[PDB]
Order: C-alpha cells, then sequence, then structure tokens
C-alpha cells in the first residue's frame, strides 16, 4: 500500500450511455441540391470534409441493434421531415365528384391497366363549371355503391381523408445523409464484420459522422443497402421467436431493372385559382405493361446460399420458401419508388421452391398506383403526379425482409416468406454498427499527492 | 382500459364458413400484435395465426393455413378471423387475445369474452 | 419435436392445503401460466418463469430447474381451483385440472 | 498518446491504453466538448436544441472545478485524505494496468460522496478567509 | 448556516442571518445558478427562452471576476481603499447585526461607481505589465 490523496483530472476520456437529438449532414455538395428535395433537408449543410475515424485499441463495447435509439430518431424525424414538404402543396378536395368512367381507348388498341374518367370541375370563376377527363392509370378508383350503375366511380381519397399532391418541384431521391452527434457525444461503430446484431464488440472505432446512409423506402427487398463484408449475416432478436423480422444482408448484390414502357403525356387540369391537378392525359405510344427484370442464375444463388446460411441456426431442417400470407398491397407485393412511379411488383417467381442449402430471366408483373397511404399505415394520403414518358431502374438488391411460419410444421421442414410494412426495419439494416455515448469526463483518481500548503504552486505530483 | 371487446356465439352446419370479430377499445391505437386461439375442451390448446395490424400482416399457423383467412379495420379498430370449410372437430371457444405489452406479445394477459362456434352434423 | 408437457393429469384436493403441478419443455424459452375455471377467459398467473402476473395473490410461485419446469400453489382456496395450462413462445401444454374434494 | 496537437480522433485511443498513460494529451477533450462540428425545419431547431446543451454541460463541468479550487487546471491535487472504503490504498501499482474507462466503475457509487469532501477542503479555505493573514 | 453539503434550500436561511455567518456556505449559489431544475408548445420554447437567459446571466458575473482579478475565488480582497463617503469606516462592527439583504440597500447608489474603481486597480497591476520586472 502507500500514502494516497485525492486528484482532479478532468479532460478524461470517458463516456456514458445517453441518447439525443442529431445533426445530420449529406455527403459532397449534394446540399446544393438537398434545397429541393424531400427525403432530404433544407439543408443537411457539413462544415468539415466528414467522416474521419480513429480506431480504439483494447475497446470492448455492449451494441444492441433492436433498443438502437437512432433508428426511432430517424423515422421519427423523416416522416416530420415528409410532410412538411407536402404541406403547402395543393389538396384534392375538389376533385371527389361523381366520376364517369369508360374504357381507355388507345391507337388501335386498348389498355387493361386503367379506366378513362370524366368529371364537373370548377373553372377559374366558382359559379360555372367545366367538362374535363383524365386517364387515372389505376383501376383502384372505388365503384360508387347505392345505384345500380355500373359506370359511376369516385376517387378513394374521400371514404376516408382527404390527400394532398406532392408538388412537381421536390424530387423524390434517396439521398445519402451522415449524422452527426453534437458536441460533448461521440458515435462509436463496431467494426466487427460477424456482429450478429446483439452483444459485446471488441473492434470499436469512434466516427465524427455515421457512413452515407440513403433513406429508401421499399417492402420485401432492401434496395441500395450497403453490403455485408466477408458473407450472407442474418438478424433478429429471437429466431426461435417466430414473430419479430429476419433481416437478411447479401455480401453481394443482384441487379433488379424495372421499368414502365408505355408512354404517357401530363395534362395540366385548373381546379382552382392558382391550384392547379396534373393527370395522364393520353398514351401516345404502344403499350406494353410494367414488369421488371432479375437473372434467373444470380438470384437462384442467392437463396441456396442464403439457405444454408439460415440451416446453421435450423439444423438439420429443410428450407422452404413460399408465397406472402397476407396484408395491403403495400406489404403482399415488393413496394417501391422510382423516378416518381410508385411500383407494386408481383414477386411472380421471388418466392418459389424448396432451397435446401445443401446442393443435394424471372419476370415479375407490377402495378402502380397514383394515390399512396404512405408506408407507416395510417399516415397522409398522397397523390403522385404522373411522370411524362417511360421510366427505367436499376438498382441492387442487398437485403432480404423474411418471416416464418409454426409452430406444428413437420418437423424437417420450415416455410420462410417475405414480409415489410414497418419502415424503421429497412433503416435499422443500415444503422445498426452505431452508438452514442455521451462523453463524461468522471469523478475523481487517487495519486500520491499530498495537501497543497498555503495556496503554494507546484510543478510534478 | 384497454379491453378487447368480442362478439358472438353461433351455430353452424359442416362445410359453411364462419366469421368472427374483436374490437379492440382503451387504446390509442391498434398499433401491436393480435392473437387468436383455440380453448377445445377435452384438448390442449391451439394457436391461430397473429395479425399485426399496422400494415395487415398475418402469419397462419397450424394446418388451418389453408382455412383461416384474418383482416382488420384500422377506422373501427375492429380485428376479423374467418374460417372457411368447418369440420366437425371445430367445435371450441375462440378467444381475442393481446400480449402484456408491445414488445413481447406471447404473454397473452388480455383475453375477449369468447366466442363460442357448434357445429351440428 | 417441441412439446410442452403437463403432468400430473388432474389433482384432487381438499381445500386449504398445497399442490404442485409441472410443465416440462423440450427447448429453450420463456414460459408462462395460465388458470382456468370454467365460463371464463383465462387469467395470466405468472410469466418469464416465475415473475408473478400483476395483482395476482402470492400464493403462486415458479422454479426452473432446468428442461423441466416446476409451478407450486400454496393453500390453494377454493375460488382459485381450476384447468392450468403451461405456455412457451404458441405452445400450450395438455393441460391440468385442480379439483376439490 | 505524446504529442497534442493531434486530433479529438488522435488521441481518443487512451480509452483503452493505461490509465497512466491516459493522462498525457489532456487537453484535446477540453478542447473538443466546445463546439466540435456544430426556411425553418427539423435540422435548425436541431442547431438550438443540440447546441444550447453543449454549452450548458460544459458550464456545469467547469464551475465544479473553480469552487473545488482546480480552475483552469487540467490535473489537480487537492487536499482529501483517500478513504481505503473507496478503493485500496494501492492504484500506483494498478493505473499502469486499468485504463480510464475501467476506473470509473470502482468509484460509481462513491463520486457523489467523493464530491462533498472536495468542497470540505475548500471550507478549510474557506475557513481561512477571514481571520488573520490577509493584512500582508 | 454553516456547511456546504446542504441544499439550494439549506443555505437561504442566511439570507437573514448575519453576513458573517452568510460568508461561509457561499458556493451553494454558485452551484445553484448554473441549470437548476430547467410536438412544440408553449413550454417546449419556454425551455429555450428561460435556459438561454440563465446562461447568459451567469457569464456575464464571471465575466467580472476574470477582470478584476478575483477569478474563481468566491471571497476576494481588492486593491482599493474604502471611502467613507459611500459609508462610515466601522463596518467590522456593525455586519454582525445587518444580514446581506440589508447591506445591499445602503451601496445602492455606489455600486456602478466602485465598480470602476475595481477596474482602476487591476489597471494600477496593467500599467504595470509592460515595463521592467517580468525580464523573467
Amino acid at each position: 500500500a502507500e500514502n494516497l490523496w485525492v486528484t482532479v483530472y478532468y479532460g478524461v476520456p470517458v463516456w456514458k450511455e445517453a441518447k439525443t437529438t442529431l445533426f445530420c449532414a449529406s455527403d459532397a455538395r449534394a446540399y446544393e441540391k438537398e434545397v429541393h428535395n424531400v427525403w432530404a433537408t433544407h439543408a443537411c449543410v457539413p462544415t468539415d470534409p466528414s467522416p474521419q475515424e480513429l480506431v480504439l485499441g483494447n475497446v470492448t463495447e455492449n451494441f444492441n441493434m433492436w433498443k438502437n435509439d437512432m433508428v426511432d430518431q430517424m423515422h421519427e424525424d423523416i416522416i416530420s421531415l415528409w410532410d412538411q414538404s407536402l404541406k403547402p402543396c395543393v389538396k384534392l378536395t375538389p376533385l371527389c365528384v361523381t366520376l364517369i368512367c369508360s374504357n381507355a381507348t388507345v391507337k388501335n388498341g386498348t389498355v387493361e391497366e386503367m379506366k378513362n374518367c370524366s368529371f364537373n370541375t370548377t373553372t377559374e370563376i366558382r359559379d360555372k363549371e367545366k367538362k374535363e377527363y383524365a386517364l387515372f392509370y389505376k383501376p383502384d378508383i372505388v365503384p360508387l355503391s347505392e345505384t345500380n350503375n355500373t359506370s359511376e366511380y369516385r376517387l378513394i381519397n374521400c371514404n376516408t381523408s382527404a390527400c394532398t399532391q406532392a408538388c412537381p418541384k421536390v424530387t423524390f431521391e434517396p439521398i445519402p445523409i451522415h449524422y452527426c452527434a453534437p458536441a460533448g457525444y461521440a458515435i462509436l461503430k463496431c467494426n466487427d464484420e460477424t456482429f450478429n446484431g446483439t452483444g459485446p464488440c471488441s473492434n470499436v472505432s469512434t466516427v465524427q459522422c455515421t457512413h452515407g446512409i440513403r433513406p429508401v423506402v421499399s417492402t420485401q427487398l432492401l434496395l441500395n443497402g450497403s453490403l455485408a463484408e466477408k458473407e450472407i449475416v442474418i438478424r433478429s432478436e429471437n429466431l426461435t421467436n417466430n414473430a419479430k423480422i429476419i433481416i437478411v444482408h447479401l455480401h453481394t448484390p443482384v441487379e433488379i431493372v424495372c421499368t414502365r414502357p408505355n408512354n404517357n403525356t401530363r395534362k395540366s387540369v385548373r381546379i382552382g385559382p392558382g391550384q392547379t391537378f396534373y393527370a395522364t392525359g393520353d398514351i401516345i405510344g404502344d403499350i406494353k405493361q410494367a414488369h421488371c427484370n432479375i437473372s434467373e442464375e444470380k438470384w437462384n444463388d442467392t437463396l441456396q446460399k442464403v439457405g444454408i446460411e439460415l440451416q446453421k441456426h435450423f439444423p438439420n431442417k429443410t428450407i422452404k420458401y413460399n408465397q406472402s400470407a397476407g396484408g395491403d398491397m403495400e406489404i403482399t407485393t415488393h413496394s417501391f419508388n422510382c423516378g416518381g412511379e410508385f411500383f407494386y411488383c408481383n414477386t411472380s417467381n421471388l418466392f418459389n421452391g424448396t432451397y435446401n442449402g445443401t446442393y443435394i430471366t424471372i419476370t415479375l408483373q407490377c402495378r402502380i398506383k397514383q394515390i399512396i397511404n404512405m408506408w407507416q399505415g395510417v399516415g397522409r394520403c398522397m397523390y403522385a403526379p404522373p411522370i411524362a414518358g417511360n421510366i427505367t431502374c436499376r438498382s441492387n438488391i442487398t437485403g432480404l425482409l423474411l418471416t416464418r411460419d409454426g409452430g406444428t410444421n413437420s418437423n424437417e421442414t420450415e416455410t420462410f416468406r417475405p414480409a415489410g410494412g414497418d419502415m424503421r426495419d429497412n433503416w435499422r439494416s443500415e444503422l445498426y454498427k452505431y452508438k452514442v455515448v455521451k462523453i463524461e469526463p468522471l469523478g475523481v483518481a487517487p495519486t500520491r499527492c499530498k495537501r497543497r500548503v498555503v495556496g503554494r504552486r507546484r510543478r510534478r505530483r | 382500459q384497454v379491453q378487447l371487446v368480442q362478439s358472438g356465439g353461433q351455430m353452424k352446419k359442416p362445410g359453411e364458413s364462419m366469421r368472427i370479430s374483436c374490437r379492440a377499445s382503451g387504446y390509442e391505437f391498434i398499433d401491436c400484435t393480435l392473437n387468436w386461439i383455440r380453448l377445445a375442451p377435452g384438448k390442449r390448446p391451439e394457436w391461430m395465426g397473429w395479425l399485426k395490424p399496422r400494415g395487415g400482416a398475418v402469419n397462419y399457423a397450424r394446418p388451418l393455413q389453408g382455412r383461416v383467412t384474418m383482416t382488420r379495420d384500422v377506422y373501427s379498430d375492429t380485428a376479423f378471423l374467418e374460417l372457411r370449410s368447418l369440420t366437425v372437430d371445430d367445435t371450441a371457444v375462440y378467444f381475442c387475445t393481446r400480449g402484456k405489452n408491445c414488445d413481447y406479445n406471447w404473454d397473452f394477459e388480455h383475453w375477449g369474452r369468447g366466442t363460442p362456434v357448434i357445429v351440428s352434423s | 419435436e417441441i412439446v410442452l408437457t403437463q403432468s400430473p393429469g388432474t389433482l384432487s384436493l381438499s381445500p386449504g392445503e398445497t399442490a404442485i403441478i409441472s410443465c416440462r419443455t423440450s427447448q429453450y424459452g420463456s414460459l408462462a401460466w395460465y388458470q382456468q375455471r370454467p365460463g371464463q377467459a383465462p387469467r395470466l398467473v405468472i410469466y418469464s418463469g416465475s415473475t408473478r402476473a400483476a395483482g395476482i395473490p402470492d400464493r403462486f410461485s415458479g422454479s426452473r430447474w432446468g428442461p423441466d419446469y416446476n409451478l407450486t400453489i400454496s393453500n390453494l382456496e377454493s375460488g382459485d381451483f381450476g384447468v392450468y395450462y403451461c405456455q412457451q413462445y404458441e405452445f400450450f401444454g395438455q393441460g391440468t385440472k385442480v379439483q376439490v374434494d | 498518446a505524446v504529442g497534442i496537437g493531434a486530433v479529438f480522433l488522435g488521441f481518443l485511443g487512451a480509452a483503452g491504453s493505461t490509465m497512466g498513460a491516459a493522462s498525457m494529451t489532456l487537453t484535446v477533450q477540453a478542447r473538443n466538448l466546445l463546439s466540435g462540428i456544430v426556411k425553418l425545419t427539423v435540422w435548425g431547431i436541431k442547431q438550438l436544441q443540440a447546441r444550447v446543451l453543449a454549452v450548458e454541460r460544459y458550464l456545469r463541468d467547469q464551475q465544479l472545478l473553480g469552487i473545488w479550487g482546480c480552475s483552469g487546471k487540467l490535473i489537480c491535487c487537492t487536499n482529501v485524505p483517500w478513504n481505503s472504503s473507496w478503493s485500496n490504498r494501492n492504484l500506483s501499482e494498478i493505473w499502469d494496468n486499468m485504463t480510464w474507462l475501467q476506473w470509473d466503475k470502482e468509484i460509481s457509487n462513491y463520486t457523489q460522496i467523493i464530491y462533498g469532501l472536495l468542497e470540505e477542503s475548500q471550507n478549510q479555505q474557506e475557513k481561512n478567509e477571514q481571520d488573520l493573514l490577509a493584512l500582508d
């Protein structure tokens, strides 16, 4: 032992658990485009060339992605960012009129998807109205009840809630958005590539800001994500619990190509003094219907690789995939946005067949909607205006969302189906490496010092 | 005050389908999973698929996956169970339940009244 | 092979004495117990193994012996008689009937 | 680490280094806690929500040093004897082993008690701030 | 009251007690002035309106100590002779009776004048910060 006395050290490098609101920072000069974006702020300006990193030797910190405080911070702020940009745009109350709809004829043909609907709309002056028409490019317009007439329809907003247009100025883009903790707080990061979602991580490093996380929104398949480093990784709270969501990470992607080969034309309807309504007016080309293309071999390899990885947790059980069970159109079909159009793809063959994992062009028909109830379920009704001309997409699938059927299956089999519907599980697949810890210079630490004598200064000790 | 109002007792023949309701009240929004359970007398309890009323995702459980279908109605705070092709063995009490809290639903603390369904040949 | 087995099938008791029900399990998972008198919705008694449910009397207790679990009920009054069900993650036991003499 | 210009992400690796060696380059944290990286929308209000708390946390730490008599000093001795009940009187053999991140769990319960004693050290000065010597 | 552990509502009984007894436990006020007990609505904006002024007032007080040479010291002597016009030169006998709440009424008009002298006192030192001695 030794004679020891109290000492004060503050400026010390130790932290504690905490949660706080986090500043956003966008990559490169995208903040200059970000002013005209939604899913992006107005704007996330960086002050220094982020990100920067330092590896901390001998540091082990406990991580958990399912109780993560950042995912609630983003989802509760993206949806708040979403309806702010939509707030000043035109509302579609005056369109709820008794629509008279008939077959949508096109050059030497007819289109099965959509209906040619006409309605009386108010002119600039309120006491006069004019006939107007537009091709609502979905058959999802409810027929009007309390009548034997089959040719009277109605826009599905007004049964439950009036909707707002998405103004042409703002653009739907998954711009990469970094999050930077404020001063006094530090963001840790787990470099352990074998991290399964919870437990100790022994390769911790600190960063100024998170990596370029982009706020993509989709269901049943994660698009344009960050791939796993070494191999396929499967992450769930508790695999034995048939509830929860089995987020999968692919270490190499499969390119999904999607398109809207029709050549549509935008039409401006004058519903009010300044308020303008945009609708698809006519088709000026041959009709070929939307679809998507995915490689047969490359995707088939993905299920074989994923199947054996699942079988590690479920020993000696053959892994079967199968079609989605049920729900709204938002989760029973692979939904996503691309180029201003909201696709809902059937997954014609991204479900099928036994895949044991022991080794012993797929075309998806896709529907399109203009009115969307936002993915969180009961949110704002938004009318996405039409986009003229063809649309084409090319994206990297990086992770699959799955859920399992139980309990009394045959003991040698197990059935897996897609999932979705909660946006937090999309972003929890990318925002899982991080923590936020408040830096607390601590209490005292004893030293061999001695009581200061009559206010005198002192060098070493 | 979260409680589940359920209705109602009924008789059926073999073969025909059946529909039961369950309303959740005293509860700000139906955001958490909602199960359905068959308490058949003289047999172990049997379980039927949960329902996540937010997105409507559903997970039909036992060999009933070819028969049961489940929906909901967010604006009325109601969930429905529908069973097709009623055999003679499907006589039991059908309970609309919910977990203790939304983080872990397998501790069913809140139950409905119980809707007895009888099938008579 | 995921099965929960309750034993014995039924207990005959004079009201005011002790009684025990078991629930053997073949998988790793949480446990809970339910009580059903005829003509009512079953109650929740204990959950997460041994912890008691809210508002339930203190007569009930349980112990996690390992892959075997046991429930012990002390000085059972007439009102607490019924049928007892085990539960894990869906999977329910065959039910044990607690009956008066 | 030896060298104090460095960066805040140049020294914090001392979080796993020896508790003795981590006492060097102690100024970089004191620099970093001030400002760091930081129409109306979400980020605009966040620059007032987070910024003001970052300032107030800094003031709370500094005024404790001011009251204790450690104003402006990173290291600072204090006239308080170390009670062996808080920890064994042999840390001189141990701060070469423990890191600062590990020392904290020794005194988690005792930290708020100890701050009273550091204040009590100051009343040995506050008692000796009215009586005799200031005629000099 | 004498003691420093205390509570902010543990010492303020000195508001009536003598200035001598009030001169001890002078630190508890310095602790309380920092933070104290503090969709968007009225209280949310009030937490930004009141909080920033609480910080602002604290800086203005420490601003004056940092200039007068009393930085970090609760008590502090200054090189200014007390002019008898401000008050009689027998307060050393009197402040066993008056409380600080009563003393302030006497120097109410003269407080802003006195701060000039304390500033001048530092600038007897600042005038002596260029000429001779500190070749070392």
